[PDB]
């Protein structure tokens, strides 16, 4: 079992 | 490349989360509870040299170390 990413957000981001 | 003298490399960044990450929640790794940091937007984290090759840095932040998901951050 390997690791990966999460899904990257598309929404814009809060800050 | 590999020819000539080393160059000037910051083995320690400073980089803000651009989104709420518990691994609990978002994470996809079987070992994410014990191996990753929690954050919040906003939040900076201090990272240790180069990103591995699944995507996480080695981060610290508020006392606490651990991976984090690069595309969480800011580059």
């Amino acid at each position: 079992i390997g690791r990966r990413l999460p899904p990257t957000p598309s929404k814009p981001s809060t800050l | 490349g590999p020819l000539g003298s080393p160059e000037f490399n910051r083995p320690v960044k400073r980089m803000i989360a651009l989104y709420d990450y518990d691994p609990q929640e978002l994470s996809p790794n079987v070992d994410a509870e014990q191996v990753e940091l929690c954050f919040k937007t906003g939040e900076i984290i201090l990272v240790y040299g180069d990103m591995d090759e699944d995507g996480f840095y080695m981060g610290e932040l508020d006392g606490v170390r651990g991976l984090v998901p690069s595309n969480f951050l800011a580059d």
